[PDB]
């Protein structure tokens, strides 16, 4: 009998299917990527895992770089499949869409409408999920899918910008393949969430700057009507340099000098054209006459 | 400070030295902290003190 | 249909990985067709754990002097092999005679010194170094599992030398390992694929299905796994006794 | 104690079913709407007790267990001091009698 | 100074051109801190999209003592968002989920859930068997499965070592080699393994996609050496097309004359309708332990 | 994101002749290495270079332990018929005799 | 359930039955149309459920009755998963004429 | 025990959660409101216990 528990969970388990994907890095050759899946049984359960894909040696993923999958407790209802992870202030956020019934007050024919609402909640240090930041999006799901969220698969993505601390979330229509966002371009919208939980729908010109993401949205295949998703990832200009450095502390020598606070806190990049500029500012580090004892 | 030496002294009382070694060498080590590699030049570890 | 393994005679060879994955069917007319998509099974010469697969396998597995290979030959192999005594306990010195090549397989685990000349004794008597009939020296000195190309059919001597002495020393005898003889064994490697059939029965009616022309493709001739996966096999399965 | 542990793990699913009924909205007409708001996350709060009182009636069941291995333990060590106490008189006897 | 390197160009900043306030001179704790230091990092050596910038801070005396030194490096990461280089998520109609990046696929599911439950109709005892432990996968995509035979290890042929690679060749738009699998020769037997290659509209390049092997001190990857592979429309298979020498034979372009048989297998061939067992190296590896 | 290889040739020759392999280094610490290498290796190149020597160390360890292990006497055995001789466990037997 | 491959002569014996054993999933049918059905190879429970719904934006609030179709399987350790439910009011309707 | 006592402690944050969420009306049209007046006051109630 307590094996055939134990099967019981081990099956509810085993037929988990992943439903979004996404890479903690600028490029493919290092970093984790994030897995959310879902439970056959027609419930709102959700997993998650991550997989280390720097141990690839030639397709060849060892089975210690994953990570058990692990059950998302915070009362999740995504709208279809509009559910995926991401990774901003250096912890796991889980960030979906849910969509309502509601209808106008006041007014005698009594009309329905669908309002979508973001929500967006993190992973605590005790493996606790927190109460999910909510904002409205109705506006934005509703350019973006021509009033017709039906018939279109509304898409969610989500960027982690590092250099800003920021969240960069998208909201676009699964199509074939996508062009250039903001102008002319309707069926991606965006939005951009700060550290305190604020959010700023963007423009244009802000919307132009991140249209080289498009490359990680999910497309529907040119051959035959197949959705093929896209691992999201994370978000930088060009080049990703780390915003300081800590050099560290240093014994000169017999003992007689030491060298301490060396650290550079602002490093900034610069891509113009096709030379890099690295600027380092105020670099400082102090030269003292101190024997370690 | 506080909560290192707490645990500590839990430890030491249910009688596990090593990890009550490890608890308390983030307060104070006599042999010194590896930081970056090389012993670091301060000798607590608690800014502190 | 997972039809599963078989164990061959002698404990000689293994019948593996034995299945028919796909099974259709098509009831057209009256007549009831069942095609047996990708049966496939694959043959590997191993025993059951015993010293035969320690030791008489990995003997004819050797590759011959002149052409290695050594497949579909004719091998002389024995029944039951024990220690009889010497030094130690090495891997012991265990013979195969490939009898249409006139060959002299041995087989040994460990060696005592390397520094002592070795050579292999077979002889009916063990602790009589004149009584011999084959004397083969180690080509390198610290080697096993050579074959030595006797070139004369002394079949009946291979078989009137039990035991199978690897200290073969003039400075003295100076055993260092010898195995036993027991029973005597004759075994052909070679195949056919007129020979290498699947047969159906269909209530009366008989369908055979030969390697020669259902075959999709020959596995590559060797002494390891070698499977065999054939083409659609198409049965007419109209005249089976149906009872409840 | 085990069935009952058991009996609390079952009602999650119930639970949690419940609140995903009960997002639907209810009413219709020209007053349209109904739906619990907060239908999901009681059941959360439900699943997390259920949880809470299977793990305590599965300490409770170990707790009995091994209660009475220790009781069996004393068992064995006062059968023991019989058993020796017996051999002892049985080398009394004979001294008496000598 | 601060000296630092980006690749080949080294720059040296001075304490008495860039420095901003000096301190005053003295035994006790004296800062420098430095002006905004430009570096025109233009030349950096990007090896797998990141590239090293060495930095080094440095203070000696005209003695010659050495002050202090503190050398660090800091990483600049180059973003890379190629259509070919993004994870991209499949799932096939049998079920399987896989991750594919470039040319390598990643099962990424299990599916021994819903046949264990005919097992669990008998006892465990059918459940935990060896049989159901051989249960074949469904295909990761559309793709073929190639055995290969590699010989006996032979010093003189393959060289001081018994290791081999086997490389992949026309996929993608690469027609380089790419690492695909790897192995070390058995000194007393051949080596068989069945590879999985992977396969998309318009995915191989001119002639098929190639399979090699490659031992050091030789890489049979000359022309018609590698095993050969396409896609034949007619027959709705996939096909070897140098199996044997051939005066002509049909390829992903068409008829080519010259055709000469593949080098450094003993044996190449197309096992048709070949499902692999499940695997105990696989993400479900965990689940798959713990069940058996 | 560097190459052992060139690493090592930048820190060849060893004062021997030699070409400085990562065995030689398996030896000394990282404040050792870097001190000793100041000139030549930079504050990732040495890191890296520490890095691989002991992942080379634990692969041999792990592999004696891998050799030894069938080698054992102990297991010969019923055990003995679920065990192969590896290639490698040959090529260690050949290269230093018993 | 029963196994009918023991009948001899129209008699099965009493040991080719089973226990009546009880459904605890939150089962409400329409009437008796509830029965079970057995696909991949377990246990499933498949019935139909009739709920009162309005047309929402209608002056004249008409009601009519919705059908849903929910589906549960039986686990491995005897407890019921949650429904698949979906709707089949048009077949309902096109089958009964309304 | 200890994980029971978690499990308990988990509940806290689900509880004010749904306390805030059965706050907001939920029907509309010619008839709206339907706002629960005490939801709050029932999530502390439930934390506490």
């Amino acid at each position: 009998d307590a094996f055939k528990t134990y099967l019981t969970r081990f099956e509810t388990v085993a037929d988990l299917k992943v439903v979004s994907a996404y890479h903690d890095n600028v490029n493919s050759n290092t970093g984790l990527t994030w897995f959310v899946g879902q439970t056959r049984e027609n419930l709102p359960e959700y997993y998650w895992r991550n997989v280390d894909i720097s141990r690839m040696q030639a397709g060849e993923l060892a089975a210690n770089a994953w990570k058990e999958w692990t059950k998302i407790d915070t009362a999740v209802n995504p709208y279809k499949d509009a559910i995926r992870p991401v990774i901003f202030r250096e912890r796991l956020h889980l960030i979906w869409v849910e969509k309502e019934e509601v209808a106008k007050n006041g007014t005698d024919p009594v009309e329905t409408y669908d309002r979508f609402t973001l929500k967006l909640a993190f992973l605590r240090h005790d493996g606790s999920w927190s109460a999910p930041w909510s904002y409205d999006i109705t506006t934005q799901v509703e350019a973006v899918t021509d009033k017709k969220p039906d018939t279109e698969r509304l898409a969610l993505a989500a960027s982690g910008f590092q250099g800003e601390d920021t969240l960069l979330v998208f909201v676009y229509k699964t199509g074939k393949s996508y062009s250039d966002f903001g102008g002319s371009n309707k069926n991606v919208a965006g939005m951009t969430i700060y550290g305190d939980g604020s959010f700023k729908k963007m423009e244009n010109t802000a919307l132009s700057r991140y249209s080289q993401l498009k490359n990680t949205f999910d497309i529907i295949h040119t051959q035959g009507n197949d959705l093929v998703r896209k691992a999201s990832y994370r978000f930088a200009q060009d080049f990703e340099v780390p915003a300081s450095l800590n050099m560290g502390s240093a014994i000169g020598d017999d003992s007689l000098t030491v060298m301490e606070n060396g650290n550079i806190p602002q490093i900034t990049s610069k891509y113009s054209s096709d030379n890099l500029a690295i600027t380092l500012h105020n670099a400082a580090f102090t030269v003292r006459y101190d024997g370690s004892g | 400070y506080y909560t290192p030496m707490m645990c500590f002294q839990r430890l030491l009382q249910e009688k596990q030295f090593d990890e009550a070694t490890q608890w308390i060498n983030y307060v104070y080590n006599p042999a010194g902290y590896i930081v970056n590699g090389e012993i670091a030049p301060w000798i607590w570890n608690c800014r502190p003190l | 249909l997972n039809m599963g393994s078989a164990i061959g005679d002698d404990s000689l060879t293994v019948m593996e990985n034995g299945n028919i994955p796909q099974i259709t069917s098509k009831y057209s007319s009256d007549n009831l067709a069942i095609t047996l998509h990708n049966a496939a099974f694959t043959v590997r010469y191993d025993g059951s754990g015993n010293v035969i697969r320690n030791k008489q396998i990995s003997a004819m597995k050797l590759t011959g002097v002149d052409g290695k290979s050594q497949y579909g030959n004719a091998f002389i192999i024995a029944n039951t092999v024990k220690h009889y005594g010497g030094y130690s306990d090495l891997g012991g010195p265990i013979t195969v005679y490939n009898k249409t090549k006139n060959y002299i397989a041995s087989v040994q685990g460990h060696l005592m010194n390397a520094d002592y000349t070795r050579r292999l004794i077979l002889t009916p008597v063990e602790n009589n170094y004149y009584a011999r009939l084959f004397e083969f020296p180690f080509s390198p000195n610290t080697i096993l599992n050579t074959v030595f190309t006797v070139g004369s059919n002394k079949t009946s001597d291979f078989k009137k030398c039990s035991y199978a002495v690897d200290g073969n020393n003039s400075q003295g005898f100076q055993i260092f390992s010898s195995y036993q003889s027991s029973g005597w064994l004759d075994i052909d490697t070679g195949i056919n694929n007129t020979d290498i059939k699947i047969t159906v029965m269909a209530g009366s009616k008989t369908h055979t299905f030969t390697a020669s022309d259902h075959i999709a493709s020959l596995p590559a001739n060797s002494f390891d796994a070698m499977p065999y996966t054939f083409k659609p096999l198409e049965i007419d399965a109209s005249s089976l006794a149906f009872t409840n | 104690l085990d069935a009952a542990a058991g009996q609390s793990l079952a009602g999650q699913v119930l639970s949690i079913a419940e609140g995903v009924a009960d997002l639907v909205p209810n009413v219709f007409g020209l007053a349209c709407g109904g739906s619990r708001w907060g239908a999901a996350l009681r059941a959360s709060a439900s699943v997390m007790s259920l949880s809470a009182t299977a793990s305590q009636y599965s300490a409770d069941k170990i707790s009995r267990s091994e209660a009475y291995r220790r009781r069996r333990q004393e068992w064995e060590i006062q059968r023991d001091n019989a058993d020796g106490e017996v051999k002892q008189m049985d080398a009394q006897l004979e001294s008496l009698k000598i | 100074k601060i000296t630092v390197m980006a690749g080949s160009k080294t720059h040296t900043f001075t304490a008495s051109d860039h420095i901003a306030s000096l301190p005053a001179n003295s035994f006790d704790a004296m800062p420098y801190t430095f002006k905004p230091l430009e570096i025109d990092a233009s030349s950096l050596a990007f090896t797998n999209n990141i590239a090293p910038l060495d930095i080094v801070f440095e203070t000696k005396a005209k003695d010659g003592r050495v002050l202090g030194k503190i050398k660090q490096t800091l990483s600049v990461k180059r973003v890379n968002y190629n259509p070919e280089d993004i994870l991209f998520l499949r799932e096939t109609h049998s079920g399987a989920q896989y991750m594919q990046l470039g040319v390598y696929r990643i099962r990424l599911n299990t599916l021994l859930a819903s046949q264990l439950v005919s097992r669990a109709n008998t006892g465990i005892d059918t459940i935990l068997t060896m049989e159901t432990q051989r249960l074949p996968e469904p295909p990761l995509g559309e793709g073929f499965f190639a055995n290969f035979v590699l010989p006996k290890y032979d010093p003189a042929e393959h060289g001081d070592e018994r290791w081999f690679k086997i490389h992949i060749g026309n996929v993608g738009g690469n027609t380089g080699r790419q690492p695909y699998y790897s192995g070390m020769l058995s000194d007393t037997s051949e080596t068989s393994m069945t590879l999985f290659v992977p396969y998309a509209e318009g995915y191989y390049m001119h002639e098929g996609v190639r399979l090699g092997v490659g031992y050091q001190k030789i890489t049979y990857d000359n022309t018609w050496e590698s095993a050969f592979f396409y896609f034949d429309e007619t027959k709705q298979q996939f096909v070897l097309i140098n199996d044997a020498d051939h005066d002509s034979g049909m390829t992903q372009q068409g008829i080519v004359k010259n055709i000469k048989k593949y080098k450094g297998f003993l044996n190449v061939s197309i096992a048709t309708g070949y499902s692999a067992p499940m695997d105990f190296n696989s993400a479900s590896a965990l689940y798959y332990w713990e069940l058996f | 994101m560097y190459s052992t290889a060139v690493l090592l040739n930048k820190i060849s020759p060893t004062r021997d002749g030699q070409t400085m392999t990562l065995a030689d280094l398996q030896y000394l610490s990282f404040s050792e290495l870097r001190k000793i290498f100041d000139d030549q290796l930079s504050w990732g190149e040495a890191r890296h270079l520490y890095h691989e020597t002991i992942e080379q160390k634990k692969n041999n360890r792990l592999l004696e332990a891998r050799i030894f292990t069938r080698a054992n006497p102990q297991l010969s055995g019923a055990i003995r018929l679920g065990i192969e001789r590896d290639s490698v466990s040959r090529s260690y037997d050949e290269m230093f005799g018993a």
